[PDB]
């Protein structure tokens, strides 16, 4: 119900687009947010989307560098991170929450899509 | 003998001082022309090919939607934006949903929302156009001889096929044994293809008005596009729904093929599968019979016995056709054919297969004659074995005059002013009438274009009533005449 | 829709049967008749209004007919 | 066509928006406008006939309006 | 719930097994064996005949064309009895607790089902007593005059008379064989352009025309369970057993 | 080209339908007639039809016993025999002629379908 | 017109206006009669059964 | 029934005796007479109505005869 894209390797200067497939009920009733946790560090909130309405909100840090979109014809939410660098090496989860502004209850979490930033 | 068996046959008698006559050839009609000293001929317009058509617009009759996306702004923050609002392969809509703390805004009000979906065509109509100089008319000229291979047949064994174009509009047909016939046609004034579209939808095609085709409420491509992806009126095949103010959706509006069929009523269906074939319309030609001679005028009357191998059968045109074999000795000979009274004192009818002749002994020849109304007798052969055939024609001369007048009125109703060139031999009355008809038809078409037949009937009744309840006699008569003509045209039109 | 602009008074009619000519000849009359059957109330009101607006019987009847024909048509 | 008998005036409307309310709200008026633009000849004749038939400016204007609205409709 | 099919219209058909028969002039009508079967939409016309095309006579002969009408896409319409007319209402008290302030299922917002079977609906709101509802589900939408029209994963709530008056081929709704379409002439065209030949075409697909005809009708959901999200419900609200929570 | 259906074995009192497909030009511009030949016997005309027009003409001997029909959609001509008997055993030909009442030249013939009432 | 070992010389329009079930004359099947309702009567005396 | 449309006024008669000429010559008069005998009440009403409607004796007699003939015929 929150199936995520598979782990992808990337290189600095490029953008990686992660997806979160959501159920019909989840897409229309709840809101989805993206939390990234670089290895050995703490959780971090990048932004969220209310897919029925579509306006996405972003963290102060990731503003101007992250784009969150949803496809109403597919019930999917895509997270897009540009200007990848070493620090961006992290695991990205797509969590679920109610649409209310005061309700930040991440009851459902994504499986986590590890993104690696290195030339390899 | 091709026109025998066609209900829309026309008889054209006589030529001018120049041995020419004006005939309008229609696709479903046949014209048989007769002059005092010329063989009888049948004329049929059997084709009208449009070549090298160019598309000017492809309409979408069935689409689908994909890649639906939505954007929204919380209240008082202006309208939202989507990247797809600038993408031409997307159809977008702006609305207002209700927002609040539950929806995730922090302000209560109507927040703008926009939804976009990618528009794709699955089936389209290609409205091709053709240059008026690419039209080609095929006209078959068959001599009304009586030789068995041409009695109402729709084949080309004896008929001669002449192709007429706007560039080579003067052609002659070599009719073996009858000289040559010169056709001087004016295809350019025929159907005015510069204001018409060739509309091909699926495996069916129509000839339509270009303004009507360009005014269609469907999405279209210019016709120079090879990828779609820039449809114009995409909003006509989609509907955006915001029931209440909680969601905005967009859906396609289902195949428009049947709606197009309904919209195409009153358009003459054409063919466009193996070339653009138009079996509709007319061609005005001037027929030159000067180098046209009867076959066998230097023959001697047969002086033998004929047998009627097929009984006399009457046609729809008041004429009769009889098939006779010959068993005498002088093979190529003039057939002694007459239509007299019982006493053989008077000549009552004229034969249409002018100068019937037996080309071969056991080769039946079938004559067409026009017998008089009432009793008449067809006498075939000479006294030693002469056969006399009784016939009775059921009509009346007054009824024939009424039917002729009605055919004239209907020709004027279908060809408008081109009906003054049918059977025309010049003359000043014909020219005056054609000019008057041209001016009046211009006014009438201006005042009645786009109107259905019920509306025409209503307008005719209204105008007739106005004229009848008119104090002035001249205006009264003019309005009554206009209203009656309007009523006749409304009853005759297919609109 | 496209069906509502059905290429009728276009002036391109020859002596050949047009597409769906026989049906389209009386389809509108059938539609008006069925509408008047299903909606008697509007027809009575149209008759009353035509009587009121028109002074002579001719223009009263003309108004009644025009109102009745356009009532289903505007739909 | 079925498109000639829309589900308008049936008295089942609620606050909920209908199938093509925004679309079909003004489509008839747009059609009559396009037709009047394409056929100024019939509009002028209708104006003359409406002026002649009607004794009062109200009857004349009503007759003209109904004639213009019904000419495309039967069409 | 428990809808019954009232009538199935045809919006897209195909024609096959086209046959013709003609009668020479003055000799009456022609006959096809296919005119016996109702699956064939037949038409009689007159065609010019004579020696050239096989009659010893020279008049208008009779011609009949028959083709086998077959439906490809349906516009089924269904009727529900007012008894099978469940209504769902949600009662949310104005507290500040906010748990059910924006929620749709349970918690503070208690949802009740209103059906004609039971006139009284009772909702026990925690901390507020019991709210009593007396709804008249019968006097809301007059489902005895409405059709649940389903056409290709879309639904509309239409007038029953408007629906029965639709000009398309239809089946009675009781139909089982699904082949005796009634108004097959509304979806087929017969062409005799010059009076020489008669032919038949199946006259397109009417999905878009139906979409245009449904202008003014409210869309509904019928893919799973015939859900309606339009209309009203008049209820009497009984506050006798209602008490403030914080008192 | 004029292609006929395959040979059929029938029984007394039964019925056999013989098909004869034809090209588009020959279907709409010509006429198709049916002529049988009992083994060791002369040709016998049974009837014909102008497929564009229908309304077949039948020989007096086969009146009430044969039915010639044309399928315009498939451009095929059908012949059906009712009350088959031993004397009806013969090869049946479909032949093409002009659609005029005076000319009866069958310039094109099908191979011929043989109907037998015994075992093969 | 012949009926049963008897024949009459009748007017053509009169014969075409006869209110009886008929076949086209080109039928050859004799089963698809046109106006059979002229030769049958349906009974619903009490609106109970037909 | 076909018996209600006899082959009477067709203009085909010759000198030859027709099917039931003598028998059917007076059947209509006999049936009308029998009906007028069995139903005196309608004949009196028809006479009264003819007198009321007919201004002159010719009109009264014509109307009375026509009513008396039609009454049985319409049944
Ligand atoms: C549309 O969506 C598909 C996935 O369903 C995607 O592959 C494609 O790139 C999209 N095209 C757009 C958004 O133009
Ligand atoms: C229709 O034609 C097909 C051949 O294409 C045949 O198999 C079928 O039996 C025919 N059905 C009818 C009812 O004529």
């Amino acid at each position: 119900q929150l199936v995520e894209s598979g782990a992808e390797v990337k290189k600095p200067g490029s953008s990686v687009k992660v997806s979160c497939k959501a159920s019909g009920g989840t897409f229309n009733n709840y809101a989805i947010s993206w939390v990234r946790q670089a290895p050995g560090q703490g959780l971090e909130w990048m932004g969220g989307i209310i897919p029925i309405f579509g306006g996405a909100n972003y963290a102060q840090k990731f503003q101007g560098r992250v784009t969150i979109t949803a496809d109403r014809s597919t019930s999917t939410v895509y997270m897009e991170l540009s200007g990848l660098r070493s620090e961006d090496t992290a695991v990205y989860y797509c969590a679920r929450r109610p649409q209310s502004i005061f309700d930040w209850n991440f009851d459902l979490w994504g499986r986590g899509t590890l993104v690696t930033v290195s030339s390899a | 003998m091709r026109c025998i068996g066609i209900s829309n046959r026309d008889f054209v008698e006589g030529v001018s001082g120049g041995s020419w006559v004006d005939i309008v050839l229609e696709h479903g009609s046949c014209v048989t022309t007769m002059a005092k000293n010329k063989p009888t001929l049948d004329f049929e317009l059997i084709k009208t090919e449009a070549k090298h058509p160019a598309t000017l617009r492809k309409y979408c009759i069935e689409a689908k939607l994909t890649n639906t996306t939505t954007a929204s702004r919380c209240p008082t923050q202006g309208e939202p934006s989507l990247n797809e609002e600038q993408d031409k392969r997307f159809v977008c809509k702006h609305s207002m949903v209700d927002r609040g703390w539950g929806n995730g805004c922090g302000l209560f009000g109507k927040g703008g929302i926009v939804t976009c979906a990618m528009f794709t065509c699955k089936k389209n109509m290609e409205g091709k156009i053709v240059q008026p100089e690419n039209l080609e008319y095929t006209i078959v000229i068959t001599p009304h001889s009586g030789e068995e291979n041409a009695v109402g047949n729709d084949t080309g064994k004896h008929g001669k096929e002449i192709k007429v174009t706007p560039q080579s509009s003067i052609t002659e047909a070599e009719l073996t044994g009858y000289g040559t016939v010169t056709m001087e046609c004016s295809p350019r004034t025929g159907l005015d293809f510069n204001e018409m579209v060739l509309l091909q939808m699926e495996n069916k095609a129509w000839l339509v008005h270009r303004q009507w085709f360009l005014d269609l409420p469907l999405p279209w491509l210019p016709g120079a596009d090879t990828q779609g992806s820039n449809w114009i009126q995409k909003e006509t095949l989609v509907t955006f729904k915001n029931p209440h103010a909680k969601k905005q959706d967009v859906v396609v509006l289902g195949s428009q093929e049947g709606a197009m069929h309904t919209a195409l009523t009153g358009a003459t269906e054409i063919q466009m599968s193996s070339g653009n074939l138009l079996f509709t319309g007319h061609l005005k030609c001037r027929l030159r019979m000067d180098k046209l001679q009867l076959k066998g005028m230097s023959y001697s009357m047969c002086t033998g016995k004929f047998k009627v191998v097929k009984e006399i059968a009457e046609t729809q045109h008041g004429t009769i056709v009889i098939r006779v074999q010959y068993e005498g000795d002088g093979s190529p000979c003039k057939i002694p054919f007459e239509i007299m009274d019982l006493e053989k004192r008077h000549v009552l009818g004229r034969l249409i297969t002018v100068n019937p002749i037996v080309t071969e002994k056991d080769s039946p020849v079938n004559i067409e004659a026009e017998p008089p109304f009432g009793d008449s007798y067809i006498i075939i052969g000479v006294e030693p074995g002469q056969l006399k055939l009784s016939w009775f024609k059921k009509g009346s001369s007054i009824g024939q005059m009424f039917e002729t007048t009605m055919r004239g009125a209907k020709r004027m109703a279908i060809l408008g002013d081109t009906a003054w060139d049918f059977g025309s031999l010049g003359g000043v009355f014909t020219s005056i009438g054609k000019a008057l008809h041209q001016v009046f038809g211009a006014i009438y078409g201006a005042a009645f274009s786009g109107v259905s037949w019920t509306m025409k009937i209503l307008i005719g009744v209204v105008i007739t009533w106005i004229g009848m309840n008119s104090r002035s006699t001249s205006l009264s008569v003019s309005l009554v005449l206009v209203g009656v003509v309007t009523l006749y045209l409304g009853v005759m039109v297919q609109a | 829709s496209v069906a509502l602009v059905p290429h009728v008074g276009m002036g391109l009619e020859t002596r050949t049967e047009t597409w769906m000519s026989s049906e389209g000849a009386w389809k509108h009359a059938q539609r008006i008749e069925t509408w008047v059957l299903r909606h008697p109330g509007f027809t009575i009101m149209a008759a009353i209004l035509a009587y009121t607006i028109g002074t002579t019987y001719f223009q009263r009847v003309l108004i009644f007919i025009l109102l009745t024909a356009v009532a289903p048509s505007m739909t």
